[PDB]
């Protein structure tokens, strides 16, 4: 949707990537029959402008928005709401790094400074196979939905 | 304030007429009696009989030890629970 | 560093204050295991439950035993739910737990805020402990960390059954991410909850629809299967469904007028359920089919507190009425009339019966806040011993198949 | 005197196997429990603000 | 009873069959033993009857009324001639008397019921589902408890959550939330308090992460 | 014969669970019967010899008109219990070794 | 008979897929138990039975999902 603000493959075991661009936050797929999401999560307020995953833990992500948060969307236990709402600024959040082994954040704010987060024992893995499983299972449906056009226009 | 508490239950029953704790050489601690003219008796008489139980216990397979003791004579029981730090005493009668 | 106050003190004085309490009642203990009633091989028609434990704690006495639980691998595990079921002495509750080491001093303790009505221990990792409360309030309990604090609560965020939860349960989640719990409640119905993060949330399983949500007041799960339970109702009926709305009531055993206030399965012969109310009669009725009627009838002057069916044999049951008197029937050796009925209280009115896997032992719940505890003389327990050719369950099948025919075709 | 003796220490005795055999009381109940149930929010902190 | 329908039910021998019905007078003696007992309770125990459990006071005892009558009833009509008189006439009694408490009772509900409308302000409306089984309502019917137990429910929530927050101060900042806990107008106070407790919710965690 | 009587008390007690051992040993410290091996024997009646007479002499003066017809020392492994009955013409201090761990 | 046949051959959610996974095998289980004259009448009450019957896993497994749809029109990939 819109001007769209994100994009990101997903790492630590596969080719699936993200879409956070707009106020709704999917997870999108990589093949020629799957042109539709997988995943998607909430539609929102506060117009969305980006964030990424982890590499340190399969598939959890991070929206920012024009309000501002660190949405600590884990991925695997939910499915609607955002698991942790922060606010680290009033000012309209623009920004998003992730250290390289996973566990401290960066936004710099709508009017200066920069902001150095930390996220504790939250991140780290003890499974990395269901994750690639239920982001692989969940889009067959789709293609599945892809079915039923061609057999309800031929019935 | 458990240590306490238990001391004050465990003093309280039918038949208990005495705590002690006494530490590795002497110097019987936290008594629990109206009068100081017997406490000196079981702290110097009774560690003996604790640690040369430990010697009786051990010196069969030196991976055992010896955690309490009891001697029930005629009008009491003896219970004593030795360990490292010190030795402690409840006396009763059943 | 200061002596005074190390721990290994207070661990050896709590071992030495056992040692201390065993020297008090050596009797009742060795009673308890090593002790047969000889005139029963003399009279065979009647038994004697014989007195044994006492319990009271000083904060009990202004409170009503509303549930008792007992913990899968030590077998010296109570867990007494202290609180309240008049309608205008409201309390705030209790939670002790026991030990038979030592019967004066509970080992734990923790106070809540509202009436306990209901208790669980976990059945596999064998310490956390699931209550209910007065007031919707799920709460678990972790027990080896002594602080006298819950480790989750429920509010009115995650969920909140609104009215009393009368009774809960621990299923096995298989080595998951999770841990699971099933509930009942007087306004709305069956949740499940799970012990996510920090939290417990609620998904609902099924609403007991007859003006209202009808009330219902207990359930119990058949061990053999797992989806398929019976929940009582105060409508009066008794129903059975799965755990899905897959034919909401699967079985509806309507018999009664009243709230019903027990059900129970048997653990052999999983077919046959008994099942006991406040109109003063108790029915112990078939599953698999027979929905419209009751094999049998047990009348008796005042209403159930509750029933349960022996652990070591499925003849042998017992009652628990609101009088003083626990019976206890032998449904194979006497036929319509209670084996043993005998009075144990003095004024106070029972209400709660829970039997012991291991040792053949009961307990039984006051009024007046007190749980009090009762052996079963060798005429009660009477189970059929295996042989070469035959395995132990078949036999008590057996048993049970044939009183069940024999009153099927002799009621008409 | 002897026979007397030892079966009057062997009665006396008989007494007291039972009495061990039938309550343990030298068992600390979860001795060695490791598995434990914990708070495990998640937690937010600001190491600094780079201005 | 039920072994006389079953030896009925046996055999046929017309001499047999003009004495089976002899035995109903053997049989109606102890049902005026039962008649008896019940009698018994009813009055030791009229003023302060035991009831079910978690039973309201009111009409949580004609149900302990109605089932001595419905104990001693149920019988009566299978049961069914000088003995017979004088024991018709003690029954003819006793459903007398069960029939006095569950009148007088519901009267004593209705003139509760102008009392205690305006804790015990369930009763007065936790009854009326007891009170719908059988017998007749009265005025304003327990059409409002959709609500009430929501407006208990999240607002022993809230203010109990007044107290966390101010477990972690150690002020114009509670000035704000003391001007708004004090205030068909409890909707927009509850909006208004959960608003009002988002913000300082905020405030003092962040207060916390920049001081430790 | 009464002999049959002491033996049978042997396997009165040994019937017990747990049970590992029983055995006799007179106040010169030399064990009469046995249950155990030549020399698990001999440390025991030396042992136990010397240290009830310690413990009684202990009890004795601590109160002059209470003697001890009992003693129950513990381990980690096996909870030996000593009976005594001090008498002349007589004193046997009989000492069992059990635990309820096993079987 | 064979209306509502076709019809049920049209046929979180890892426990969901699960579960209309048992309504599939029980449908099949139930018709080819009924693949062998007026006292099909019998047989064939007790296959509306479980049709009435196995209608209501279906109600109960898009009650539990229908609140996990996420947006606006995840419910028509559910619906």
């Amino acid at each position: 949707h819109g001007p769209i603000y994100g994009l990101r493959r997903n790492p630590f075991n596969s080719k699936y990537f993200l879409s956070i661009g707009d106020w709704t936050a999917r997870v999108w797929v990589e093949d020629t029959a799957v042109k539709t999401p997988i995943l998607t999560t909430k539609y929102h307020p506060t117009y969305l402008t980006g964030g990424t995953w982890s590499p340190s833990r399969p598939g959890v992500f991070f929206t920012i928005k024009m309000d501002g948060a660190m949405d600590v969307w884990d991925l695997y236990y939910k499915h609607n709401e955002p698991t942790l709402t922060v606010q680290v600024s009033d000012l309209a959040l623009t920004a998003f790094a992730v250290q390289e082994s996973g566990g401290t954040v960066a936004v710099g704010t709508s009017d200066g400074c920069t902001s150095v987060l930390q996220l504790s024992t939250g991140l780290s893995e003890a499974s990395p196979a269901e994750k690639a499983n239920i982001n692989a299972m969940f889009e067959r449906e789709t293609t599945r939905e892809k079915n039923l056009e061609k057999a309800i226009k031929e019935a | 304030s458990d240590i306490e508490s238990t001391l004050t239950r465990i003093q309280g029953h039918k038949g208990v007429i005495g705590v002690i704790i006494v530490n590795n050489q002497g110097v019987p601690l936290r008594s629990t009696f109206e009068h100081d003219a017997m406490t000196k008796q079981y702290a110097d008489l009774v560690p003996g009989l604790a640690d040369l139980a430990r010697n009786l216990v051990r010196d069969l397979d030196p991976q055992n030890d010896l955690e309490f003791l009891r001697i029930r004579s005629h009008k009491h029981e003896i219970m004593v629970a030795a360990k490292d730090d010190f030795v402690l005493l409840v006396i009763q009668d059943p | 560093v200061p002596t005074l106050q190390s721990p290994t003190l207070m661990h050896s004085l709590g071992t030495l204050d056992r040692m201390v309490n065993q020297n008090m009642y050596e009797e009742v203990a060795m009673d308890f295991k090593y002790w047969d009633d000889a005139s029963d091989a003399f009279r065979p028609g009647e038994g004697s439950l014989l007195p044994l434990w006492r319990f009271v704690s000083d904060k009990s006495k202004r409170r009503q035993v509303t549930s008792v639980c007992w913990n899968p691998l030590y077998d010296d595990m109570f867990a007494v739910g202290y609180g309240s079921y008049e309608f205008l002495k409201q309390a705030s509750g209790l939670i002790n737990i026991y030990s038979l080491k030592n019967p004066s001093h509970p080992e734990y303790t923790f106070h809540t805020e509202s009436g306990v009505m209901c208790v669980h221990f976990h059945p596999e990792f064998a310490n956390l402990l699931a209550v209910g409360c007065y007031d919707g309030s799920v709460l678990v309990y972790d027990v080896r960390l002594k602080k006298d604090e819950p480790i989750y609560q429920a509010s009115v965020r995650t969920g909140k059954l609104n009215d009393p939860v009368w009774q809960i349960y621990w299923q096995p989640d298989d080595a998951q991410k999770s841990l699971q719990f099933v509930s009942i409640s007087s306004d709305g119905a069956v949740n499940l909850w799970t012990l996510t993060k920090s939290e417990l949330i609620p998904e609902c399983l099924m609403k007991l629809r007859v003006a209202a949500g009808g009330c219902c007041m207990d359930f119990c799960k058949m061990p053999g299967q797992e989806s398929i339970y019976l929940v009582g109702t105060e409508e009066g009926a008794i129903h059975r469904c799965s755990k899905a709305y897959s034919s909401q009531y699967l079985s509806t055993y309507v018999s009664h007028h009243l709230a019903v206030y027990a059900v129970h399965w048997n653990n052999i012969h999983p077919s046959m359920f008994l099942s006991a109310s406040c109109r003063l009669d108790h029915q112990a009725v078939g599953l698999c089919h027979d929905p419209k009627r009751a094999v049998m009838n047990f009348d008796l002057n005042d209403s159930i507190g509750d029933v349960s069916w022996a652990a070591l044999q499925p003849t042998v049951f017992a009652a628990v009425t609101d009088d003083g008197r626990v019976h206890v029937f032998d449904l194979a050796q006497n036929k319509l009339l209670p084996l043993c009925s005998q009075k144990v209280v003095k004024k106070a009115k029972l209400t709660k019966l829970v039997f012991n896997p291991k040792h053949p032992i009961v307990l039984v719940g006051d009024d007046k806040g007190c749980v009090t505890s009762l052996k079963l003389s060798p005429n009660l327990r009477i189970t059929s011993k295996p042989e070469k050719g035959q395995k132990f369950e078949d036999l008590e099948v057996a048993k049970l198949d044939g009183v069940v025919e024999i009153a099927r075709k002799s009621d008409a | 005197d002897y026979i007397r003796t030892v079966v009057q220490l062997g009665s006396s005795v008989e007494d007291l196997i039972k009495q061990n055999n039938a309550v343990d009381i030298y068992q600390e109940y979860f001795t060695n429990v490791t598995m434990d149930h914990t708070s495990e929010a998640p937690h937010v902190k600001t190491v600094t603000v780079f201005k | 009873l039920s072994l006389l329908a079953q030896f009925q039910a046996i055999m046929q021998r017309e001499t047999l069959q003009q004495d089976l019905e002899n035995k109903y007078m053997v049989i109606f003696q102890n049902y005026a033993k039962d008649l008896d007992a019940v009698q018994k309770l009813y009055e030791k125990n009229k003023y302060e009857p035991p009831v079910p459990r978690n039973a309201p006071p009111v009409a949580g005892n004609i149900m302990w009324a109605r089932q001595l009558l419905r104990r001693i009833e149920a019988p009566m009509q299978l049961a069914q001639a000088k003995e017979s008189k004088k024991n018709i006439k003690t029954y003819n009694k006793v459903a007398k008397a069960l029939i006095e408490f569950e009148t007088l009772w519901h009267q004593a509900w209705i003139k509760s019921i102008e009392q205690c409308k305006a804790q015990l302000v369930r009763e007065a409306k936790y009854m009326q589902r007891f009170n719908i089984r059988c017998s007749s309502p009265s005025q304003m019917v327990l059409l409002q408890e959709e609500k009430f137990k929501f407006y208990h429910n999240q607002l022993t929530h809230l203010v109990r959550e007044y107290e966390h927050v101010l477990g972690r101060g150690a002020r114009p900042h509670l000035d704000d939330m003391e001007r708004k806990i004090a205030p068909l107008n409890i909707d927009g106070y509850l909006h208004r308090f959960k608003q009002g407790l988002a913000r300082l919710e905020e405030l003092v965690r962040k207060v916390v992460d920049l001081t430790e | 014969v009464d002999i049959a009587a002491v033996d049978e008390t042997f396997k009165r007690l040994q019937s017990h669970k747990g049970v590992l051992g029983i055995i006799v040993i007179n106040a010169e410290g030399i064990a009469i019967r046995t249950t155990f091996d030549n020399d698990l024997t001999v440390q025991y009646a030396a042992l136990v010899s010397h240290f009830t007479v310690k413990a009684r002499s202990a009890v004795r003066k601590l109160d002059g008109d209470n003697d001890l017809k009992f003693l129950r020392i513990r381990s980690k492994k096996h909870e030996i219990m000593i009976a005594p009955e001090f008498e002349r013409s007589h004193e046997y201090y009989l000492v069992v070794v059990q635990d309820p761990s096993r079987e | 008979l064979m209306s509502t046949c076709m019809q049920f051959n049209r046929l979180k959610g890892k426990v969901l897929t699960n579960g209309v996974k048992a309504i599939h095998q029980d449908f099949t289980s139930a018709v080819e138990k009924f693949q062998q004259a007026k006292q099909f009448d019998e047989d064939f009450f007790g296959f509306r039975v479980v049709i009435k019957e196995l209608e209501r896993r279906l109600a109960a497994i898009i009650i539990q999902a229908f609140d996990d749809c996420t947006t606006i029109g995840t419910t028509f990939k559910l619906l």
